[PDB]
RNA sequence: UCGCCAGAGUACUACUCGCAACUGCCUAAAACUCAAAGGACUUGGCGGUGCUUCACAUCCACCUAGAGGAGCCUGUUCUAUAAUCGAUAAACCCCGAUAGACCUUACCAACCCUUGCCAAUUCAGCCUAUAUACCGCCAUCUUCAGCAAACCCUAAAAAGGAACAAUAGUAAGCACAAUCAUAGCACAUAAAAACGUUAGGUCAAGGUGUAGCUUAUGGGUUGGAAAGAAAUGGGCUACA
RNA sequence: AAUGAGACA
């Protein structure tokens, strides 16, 4: 029955059966991942259980200058040997159920705030260490094929940041999940927007837009009390720079839209500088906790204005219900000032 | 890949040198169509596949051609319209378009002077020349084209051939142009044989239909036919058989006047008949003049039947027929 | 550009594509074209002969002279030294 | 077809060729036929220059040709002819000295006049409309005319004919019933000329 | 779909060898026969014994060479010796590779009773004529 | 500035006030049930939707020879016997079989054998169950032209990506194409025909996952699987 | 030309 007998090849593309009709539209459901065991992994060519040992295969050809001849082994040699497989099998297992602990994002299953590593070089060369990516959503998307019927694709959402002000997203779409990681990748550091940073902790001014159907309101906040806003928001002001901050999300929380909202809010950020400049007169800066003293932040570079700026006993500004019932005390919920872990 | 067909050129040469040595012939004559008979004996490649047999010819004529590089060490561009996409098909459409617009000022200025010495050279047709291939023109650009890009530019020669001809004009335009070969549908007319005193004589070849007739006619001779040692009325019982070796003889009006002897193997009476009056056209050529030779082939006696019978398919009662169908 | 716009009317696909590759352009804008994108738009006639002539004549001497310029200021440096 | 779409059909009519100088415009279309060095494909082994050929008569001969047996269906077209040949020269002896210059002995002559007065002159087809059909009649074109006289020909002969009395004998009866206006086919021809009579009104039926 | 002796397109990172990327249909169009022998003529007897000798050593030389070979042998018959051609990859250190050629060729020898060549080509990988 | 809106079904309903209404109008809940209901959009399929174009064995018009009627041969279903299995819309039905008097043979009735083919083995052996665990080898849409990977674009991207007097796409891989075979070419026929669809067919070519048997679902000997009430499919010979 | 789908994501 020698001619019976089949190549290993062809015995693991039979057993696994990782290629028939069962793993097509989800129709197998056995969620136990059949493991491919290489059974040539341990060889010694020559060695066999009777224990021969052939000059040239196991055993050196020559010995103290002379050649050797064909010899058995002894039988608790033998053993010995035998047992020394044996373990080395038992090792291999133990080194194959152990897996790796990835880092812990959001959640213990979800793929929003893993990091990537840096993004890859690009073709000229360039290397892209400082950079470092996080993963905001991972969604399976299905559409309709006229053969195939329910074609899966999936789609991630990926930010890139170097730390220092400059930082971008953007969404890459492929048929796998690998494949999906790397174009989402390279893509991003093609849109990259730079985020004014007053003293490279908060904001310039308080930031109120609405982005399609997403309400996103944004705060300054001083040097200890920081980074208390939404997780999505949280990963990019980490990418950015930004360490102190406040943010409320309000209507639709679409990870996508609140991406867009938040770099086309900071991307049209207004600096002192600016300001200055377009109102010729200077900046004061109150700290509360310096007193009364005017300290001076900005200049207007060319003329001064002499002309103080008119002064309306009343003004006429929009004010958010939310920021007056918080400032007189009313918002008495039993999720606002709740104690959280760190930032 | 310039350095890399700088080594194939090398050592070509040098196994050219090697296989001259072993063959014992000359080296410095050691032609491609000698290389070619002997590397087909050397290594004996039974294959059907023209293509799949062993070959050592020049590099350049094997590897495809290469562009070369576009840009110095500097990046800048060597031409000045590589920033389109496609430098050369441009360029030459560019240069085409330069040289009808200076035959328009010169044809211009050749008016206001009174003056037309040039002609119209366009007209090939006794050479035969036809436009350059689409796959033809895309490897003289050494760039791939497409159908549109094509036809856009051999309608502009039309445009520049249709005006008045320069003399570098045409040199331009000859690159362009492409021979085909001599056309025609005459026969070789076999010349008469004379055999031990015998005059007029002629022989000719046909087959239809796995039948081959050997038909030798002597125009010397009355009016009958020795098909095999037997008279041709005996061995064609059938009217119809006999009324196709009548077809050659009755359209040249020469019924009586050639004494023929032929042999015919294979077929049926009908595939015989067909061959020996296939055979009898062509063996007649020799004896009448040119005009109707040609009337012959317009008759359809001098073309052989392509007409033979198909296999049958795996699966099917016939050739063309299937078993019945059960819908359901 | 010497003419921002297409055959069919729209803005030239290389003035969206050249601001996405941050390479400046000087272009000549029509009484119907789209300065918006072009960082030195030259407001100025592109369809009558004469104009489109002038303004290839002007942009052939202008590079002429600074190509012919620096040769000449790389003379006077090579012999510096 | 292992003729491609440059063969043509070759010509056989000898007399096309031998006199060519007295017209012009057909001069210049068969020069041209070799000057454009078109294929010419395969004399046909039905078609032959013989002068006492004719087209008429091949093509009955093929339809009553039954397998493969052309030899039996020459066979059977030669009797044919010379059983009509016979009969009119019998009755061409008994006859009168105004009855003998009337009598035909040409069997092709008759057998020519014999189809052209069974050609049907207006057809019918069967147009669907409203969930019927309604025979709605037709220009049958020259050819189907033509070929529908030989069939109805032999159909008539194969089914009700006698079993002891022979095919080409049979035949040759008929083709002098057609000959005189009065045979079964003449009374066939004018049964589809009843049907398409009586259906005049719904010609309208039709869009071509 | 035809199967016979195919490899199926997976996007385009598996490479394939000469042999393995042209149909079955392609035999005596664009490659050899692996094995060359007088039994398969047409006036010859003993065809038999040649064929199944023939797998045998397909799978002696699959076994005695584990993972080092290359692709499939080559076996040509003259007259009463066999000649074996083979492809293996530099694997084993050539103290081993002479010590297999002698055990192949002594044993085969005295198993058909026939003289037996073994010829060997070694090469760094397995050769990628498409995708890869 | 006024009116109206607090999940869906129950509900333009029950009860209540007013009304020339009396099967009515207006006002308008709850018990209970569900974890959704609902707006817009994208691709695919489909349409007894419209417009234009087209079927060279093809749908109609139309050509020739046949099946369905009878005998016989053979294959299924049903009937029958103690007495196989598998195929069984197109893609089953002279099919696995280019092949059964014993053998083959896997079926039945009896009668024997328990390291029971091999060098060894607390192991050999299984035509035992699972084609819904599979490799192999195919059927099929199909002589349909589209599939897949790299990359770019879209005031966002579910997805889509062409205008030649060109308006966002690019170059390669597979398939078609070309080439090859049928001893000239041509034509024609063969051969080819990707990614997928039908959990299509095949544990009984063979191998093998999982489950089962182990003095028995294993092995051997002898004898025997008859029979056609009836129905049907594909064929041969005819009805001259 | 009336009807049909169950334990496929
Ligand atoms: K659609
Ligand atoms: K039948
Ligand atoms: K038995
Ligand atoms: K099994
Ligand atoms: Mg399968
Ligand atoms: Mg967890
Ligand atoms: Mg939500
Ligand atoms: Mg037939
Ligand atoms: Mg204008
Ligand atoms: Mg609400
Ligand atoms: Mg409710
Ligand atoms: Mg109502
Ligand atoms: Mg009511
Ligand atoms: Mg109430
Ligand atoms: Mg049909
Ligand atoms: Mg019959
Ligand atoms: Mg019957
Ligand atoms: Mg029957
Ligand atoms: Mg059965
Ligand atoms: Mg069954
Ligand atoms: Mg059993
Ligand atoms: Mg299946
Ligand atoms: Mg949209
Ligand atoms: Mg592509
Ligand atoms: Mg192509
Ligand atoms: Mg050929
Ligand atoms: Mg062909
Ligand atoms: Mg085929
Ligand atoms: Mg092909
Ligand atoms: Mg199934
Ligand atoms: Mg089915
Ligand atoms: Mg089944
Ligand atoms: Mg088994
Ligand atoms: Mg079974
Ligand atoms: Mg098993
Ligand atoms: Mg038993
Ligand atoms: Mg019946
Ligand atoms: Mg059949
Ligand atoms: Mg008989
Ligand atoms: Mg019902």
């Amino acid at each position: 029955s020698f001619f019976t007998k089949l190549t290993a090849d062809e015995l693991w593309k039979g057993a696994l059966a990782e290629s028939g009709a069962g793993a097509r539209k989800g129709r197998g459901k056995r969620t136990k991942k059949k493991r491919r065991k290489d059974l040539n992994r341990g060889q010694i060519i020559g060695e066999g259980r009777h224990g021969f040992l052939w000059p040239g295969l196991n055993i050196p050809l020559m010995r103290n200058g002379a050649v050797q001849t064909i010899a058995q082994r002894s039988k608790e040699d033998q053993e010995k040997v035998e047992a020394d497989m044996v373990q080395q099998r038992e090792e291999w297992d133990r080194r194959r159920k152990m897996k790796v602990k990835r880092e812990r994002g959001w959640s213990g299953n979800t793929w929003g705030g893993v990091s990537l590593g840096p993004p890859d070089p690009g073709p000229n060369g360039e290397t892209y260490d400082d950079f470092d990516t996080r993963i905001l959503e991972v969604r399976n998307v299905f559409n309709m094929t006229a053969k195939e019927g329910r074609k899966r694709s999936v789609r991630v959402l990926v930010a890139v940041g170097n730390g220092k002000g400059a930082a971008g997203f953007a969404i890459g779409k492929a048929t796998e999940r690998a494949d999906a990681f790397r174009k989402a990748k390279n893509r991003a550091v093609h849109y990259l927007h730079y985020i004014e940073r007053y003293e490279d902790h908060t904001i310039y001014h308080d930031i109120s837009l609405k982005f399609k159907r997403t309400h996103i309101k944004m705060k300054k906040q001083p040097r200890g009390y920081g980074l208390h806003c939404h997780r999505a928001i949280m990963t990019i002001c980490r990418l950015i720079g930004i360490k102190d901050l406040y943010a409320k999300v309000s209507g639709s929380v679409n990870m996508l839209n609140l991406t867009r909202g938040l770099f086309l809010g900071l991307s049209r950020q207004e600096t002192h500088q600016q300001l200055a400049d377009k109102k010729s007169l200077h900046v004061v800066e109150f700290r509360e906790e310096c007193g009364p003293l005017p300290i001076v932040v900005a200049s207007p570079q060319g003329a001064l204005r002499k002309d103080p700026e008119p002064e309306d006993e009343v003004p006429d500004i929009t004010l958010d219900w939310e920021d007056v019932k918080a400032a007189q005390g009313m918002k008495r919920s039993v999720w606002s000032g709740l104690k959280r872990a760190a930032t | 890949t310039v350095d890399f067909i700088k080594k194939q050129i090398e050592e070509f040469n040098i196994g050219k040198r090697h296989l001259a040595n072993m063959m014992g012939e000359d080296p410095e004559t050691f032609t491609q169509e000698d290389i070619d008979r002997a590397i087909a004996y050397l290594f004996p490649s039974g294959l059907f596949e023209k293509r799949a047999r062993p070959i050592m010819k020049h590099p350049e004529e094997i590897f495809p051609k290469q562009r070369a590089i576009q840009w110095g060490e500097d990046g800048r561009p060597f031409h000045f319209l590589f920033y389109t996409g496609k430098q050369s098909y441009y360029s030459l459409m560019h240069d085409t378009y330069g040289k009808l617009l200076d035959v328009e000022k010169h044809h211009n200025q050749l008016r206001a002077k009174d003056l037309l010495a040039e002609k119209t050279k366009i007209l090939k047709d006794p050479i035969g020349s036809r436009w350059l291939i689409k796959e033809e023109l895309e490897e003289m650009l050494v760039e791939k084209l497409s159908d549109q890009d094509y036809a856009q530019f051999i309608r502009l020669l039309e445009r520049l051939s249709a005006l008045p001809c320069g003399a570098t004009e045409e040199d331009f335009v000859n690159r362009f142009r492409r021979s085909i070969p001599i056309q025609s549908k005459k026969q070789l007319i076999e010349p008469l044989q004379y055999d031990e005193q015998g005059m007029a004589f002629s022989r000719g070849e046909g087959k239809r239909k796995t039948a081959k007739a050997e038909v030798v006619v002597y125009g010397q001779g009355s009016g009958r036919i020795d098909v095999n040692g037997v008279d041709y009325l005996l061995y064609f019982p059938v009217t119809q058989d006999r009324e196709q070796l009548m077809f050659p003889l009755h359209f040249l009006d020469r019924l009586g006047k050639h004494d023929m002897t032929c042999a015919v193997s294979g077929g049926g009476r009908s595939a015989q008949a067909g061959a020996v009056r296939l055979a009898m056209a062509r063996a007649l050529c020799s004896f009448v003049t040119e005009d109707e030779v040609e009337w012959m082939r317009q008759a359809g006696l001098l073309t052989a039947d392509p007409r033979v019978r198909e296999r049958k398919k795996p699966g099917q009662e016939g050739a063309r027929r299937k078993f019945t169908w059960k819908k359901r | 550009f010497l003419h921002t716009l297409n055959n069919v009317f729209e803005p030239h696909v290389a003035v969206r594509d050249a601001a996405k590759m941050n390479i400046p352009t000087v272009g000549i804008v029509d009484t119907n074209c789209n300065p918006a994108l072009i960082t030195y738009p030259v407001p100025g006639n592109d369809d009558s002969p004469p104009a489109v002539r002038l303004f290839c004549r002007l942009f052939q001497v202008a590079i002429s002279r600074a190509k012919e310029k620096r040769r000449q200021v790389e003379a006077l440096y090579r012999l510096q030294g | 077809s292992r003729y491609g779409p440059e063969y043509k059909d070759p010509q056989i009519d000898k007399e096309y060729y031998r006199k060519p100088l007295a017209e012009q415009t057909e001069e210049e279309k068969y020069e041209r036929d070799f000057k454009k060095t078109q294929l010419i494909k395969a004399a046909p082994a039905t078609k032959t220059s013989s002068v006492f050929e004719d087209p008429v008569i091949s093509k009955f001969t093929n339809m009553m040709m039954k397998g493969g047996n052309k030899v039996l269906a020459r066979s059977l077209m030669t009797q044919t002819l010379e059983a009509v040949k016979r009969k009119q020269f019998a009755k061409y002896h008994a006859a009168s000295a105004e009855e003998q210059a009337t009598i035909e002995r040409n069997p092709y002559t008759i057998f020519h006049q014999a189809l052209k007065n069974c050609e049907p002159v207006i057809g019918l087809v069967p147009i669907l409309k409203g969930g019927h059909f309604y025979q709605v009649p037709v220009p049958l074109a020259d050819r189907r005319r033509r070929f529908l006289a030989m069939k109805w020909m032999i159909a008539e002969c194969r089914e009700k004919k006698h079993r002891r009395v022979l095919m080409p004998e049979k035949l040759s009866q008929e083709l002098l019933e057609a000959f005189h206006n009065q045979g079964p086919v003449i009374k066939r021809k004018h049964d589809m000329h009843k049907m398409a009579e009586a259906n005049r009104a719904l010609a309208h039926y039709r869009w071509w | 779909k035809n199967r016979a002796a195919r490899v199926r397109v997976s996007k385009g990172d598996k490479p394939v060898t000469y042999e393995e990327a042209h149909a079955p249909h392609y035999i005596a169009h664009r490659k050899g026969w692996l094995s060359l022998h007088t039994g398969n003529l047409d006036g010859e007897d003993h065809a038999a014994e040649r064929t199944v000798e023939d797998v045998f050593l397909r799978k002696f030389m699959l076994g005695t060479f584990p993972g080092c070979l290359a692709d499939q042998l080559v076996l040509k018959r003259r007259a009463n010796q066999l000649e074996i051609c083979a492809l293996v990859l530099r694997q084993l250190p050539p103290h081993k590779f002479y010590f297999l050629v002698g055990y192949s060729e002594t044993l085969l020898s005295h198993f058909y009773k026939c003289p037996v060549h073994l010829h060997l080509q070694t090469v760094p990988s397995k050769v990628v004529y498409k995708y890869i």
